[PDB]
RNA sequence: GGAAUUGCGGGAAAGGGGUCAACAGCCGUUCAGUACCAAGUCUCAGGGGAAACUUUGAGAUGGCCUUGCAAAGGGUAUGGUAAUAAGCUGACGGACAUGGUCCUAACACGCAGCCAAGUCCUAAGUCAACAGAUCUUCUGUUGAUAUGGAUGCAGUUCA
């Protein structure tokens, strides 16, 4: 399937410098142009970047400009953009998105999946995993707690259990640590039978937990 | 630089009904309009381009026109499954500018919360803290208060509570709430409640344990 | 009496008809490929003309985003293609229910053709004013002037 693949952010201190790589996959890169998009958590889009399919113009939003540096290598078909400098306004989710070549008046058709940038002097911390204990049918989860910097991820028993999960967005808490809350419910029945496993990923810490939840007894 | 003003920034509609979006450009960008939808933690995706060119993979109920310099996205009949932040984008000048965003959800009949609560697991309570979580399953609407009660004493400041976004299938919101107290508070008190006001309630419904193996 | 009153493109209301629950149709900012590089504008060269202009060849520009316009902005052979540059073929992706699509089609719009008027260009020929004489005939400059042109949004009907 045509899509663009984006990787490299995550966090950074104050000053630091994070490359993010936008590879194209299906479509042609040359016959792009390629666009920087960033949304601070709970914000609206901002156009930051972007290099036309010349690949030689480019615009740079004036707060961004002298510190990022978008390149193009055709051999990868990936597009990157050099963030130095890097200061706490620069927090955000980054995306890169294309436009088809010459198509000036038109939007972007196709995006990365985002990537968080954190900029923040705070020390990365993996999260310890506690059971939402179940005590027809039965609400059981994981609450995931003091992790830093976001995000988590959790599936359920490696994701074959979809239906009825909630997992909550994450809570900055005073601590200056994230905690979230994943929450499935399954019939009470297949509480003996059926096991449940939350797989949390959390890959700014290099951590993937599961936890087994079952009944304790109170 | 081109201002683009989106209004409702925030609107609830039924399935069926027509949702008529509109953003106005500060200055004239011809047709150079593009819609775009945003799912919560998704890349937006393309909606419309060109104020009125449906981009593949959209259902033909959205459209988009263009007046001058006031640009209409339309949902013609909304399904369950188009909540989300819509966002204009005009293209005529640099810089590209968007929209601040239109966040659509679902009107759908009132159901209250289901309500769950569960004591902090004992591993944690060793290591000095207590969570102590109520859950609201599948509820709407999105508005709804918790009130944590420890041996009936009302707590204040120390709880914070999540929202899921709305389901895609049945339009229903989650909402934990999570008590947090030291381990020493926690094993000083016995009675555990959290009191939860919704409008599918005609009354407070309250969901509580008492501390202990029992 | 004779000429001419034209050739087309993309849409499309209403009623009818075919077809599709995902179509050998339709849509695409996807991929590859076939064919092709228009009009307009400008410059030079060959032919016509007093000139203005015209025709042919070559070049430049143009073209795309942009089917209200397209100056600005971006793109501009790593590009482009409606009616005078395939808007082509294959694949891939996509939309569709009193919906999609096709035929029939009022209708407006657009691309061209022919172009009345108007405008604008030119002034060979002619006329006028002044001047000049060569004795009844004259030439000079300055101006006007098309019957020469180019442009042309009117008109292109009825059946
Ligand atoms: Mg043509
Ligand atoms: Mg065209
Ligand atoms: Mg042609
Ligand atoms: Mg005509």
């Amino acid at each position: 399937e045509v899509q663009l693949v984006e990787s490299g952010g995550g966090l950074v201190q104050p000053g630091g410098s994070l490359r993010l790589s936008c590879a194209a996959s299906g479509f042609n890169l040359y016959s792009s142009s390629i666009h920087w998009v960033r949304q601070a958590p709970g914000k609206g889009l901002e156009w930051v970047a972007y290099i036309s399919s010349s690949y030689g113009y480019t615009y740079y939003a004036d707060s961004v400009k002298g510190r990022f540096t978008i390149s193009a290598d055709t051999s990868k078909n990936t597009a990157y953009l050099q963030m130095n400098s890097l200061r706490a306004e620069d927090t955000a989710v980054y995306y890169c998105a294309r436009r088809a070549a010459g198509m000036s008046t038109y939007g972007f058709d196709y995006w990365g999946q985002g990537t968080l940038v954190t900029v923040s002097s705070a020390s990365t911390k993996g999260p310890s995993v506690f059971p939402l204990a179940p005590s027809g049918t039965a609400a059981l989860g994981c609450l995931v707690k003091d992790y830093f910097p976001e995000p988590v991820t959790v599936s359920w028993n490696s994701g074959a259990l979809t239906s009825g999960v909630h997992t909550f967005p994450a809570v900055l808490q005073s601590s200056g640590l994230y905690s979230l809350s994943s929450v499935v419910t399954v019939p009470s029945s297949s509480l003996g039978t059926q096991t449940y496993i939350c797989n949390v990923n959390h890959k700014p810490s290099n951590t993937k937990v599961d936890k087994k939840v079952e009944p304790k007894s109170c | 630089d081109i201002q683009m003003t989106q209004s409702p920034s925030s609107l609830s509609a039924s399935v069926g009904d027509r949702v008529t979006i509109t953003c106005r450009a500060s200055q004239s960008v011809s047709s150079a309009v593009a819609w775009y939808q945003q799912k919560p933690g998704k890349a937006p995706k393309l909606l419309i381009y060109s104020a009125s060119s449906l981009y593949s993979g959209v259902p033909s109920r959205f459209s988009g026109s263009r007046s001058g310099t006031d640009f209409t996205l339309t949902i013609s009949s909304l399904q369950p499954e188009d909540f989300a932040t819509y966002y204009c984008q005009q293209s005529y000048s640099s810089p590209i500018t968007f929209g601040q965003g239109t966040k659509v959800e679902i009107k759908r009949t009132v159901a209250a919360p289901s309500v769950f609560i569960f004591p902090p697991s004992d591993e944690q309570l060793k290591s000095g803290t207590a969570s102590v979580v109520c859950l609201l399953n599948n509820f709407y609407p999105r508005e709804a208060k918790v009130q944590w009660k420890v041996d009936n004493a009302l707590q204040s400041g120390n709880s914070q509570e999540s929202v899921t976004e709305q389901d895609s299938k049945d339009s229903t919101y989650s909402l934990s709430s999570t008590l947090t107290l030291s381990k020493a508070d926690y094993e000083k008190h016995k009675v555990y409640a959290c009191e939860v006001t919704h409008q599918g309630l005609s009354s407070p419904v309250t969901k509580s344990f008492n501390r202990g193996e029992c």
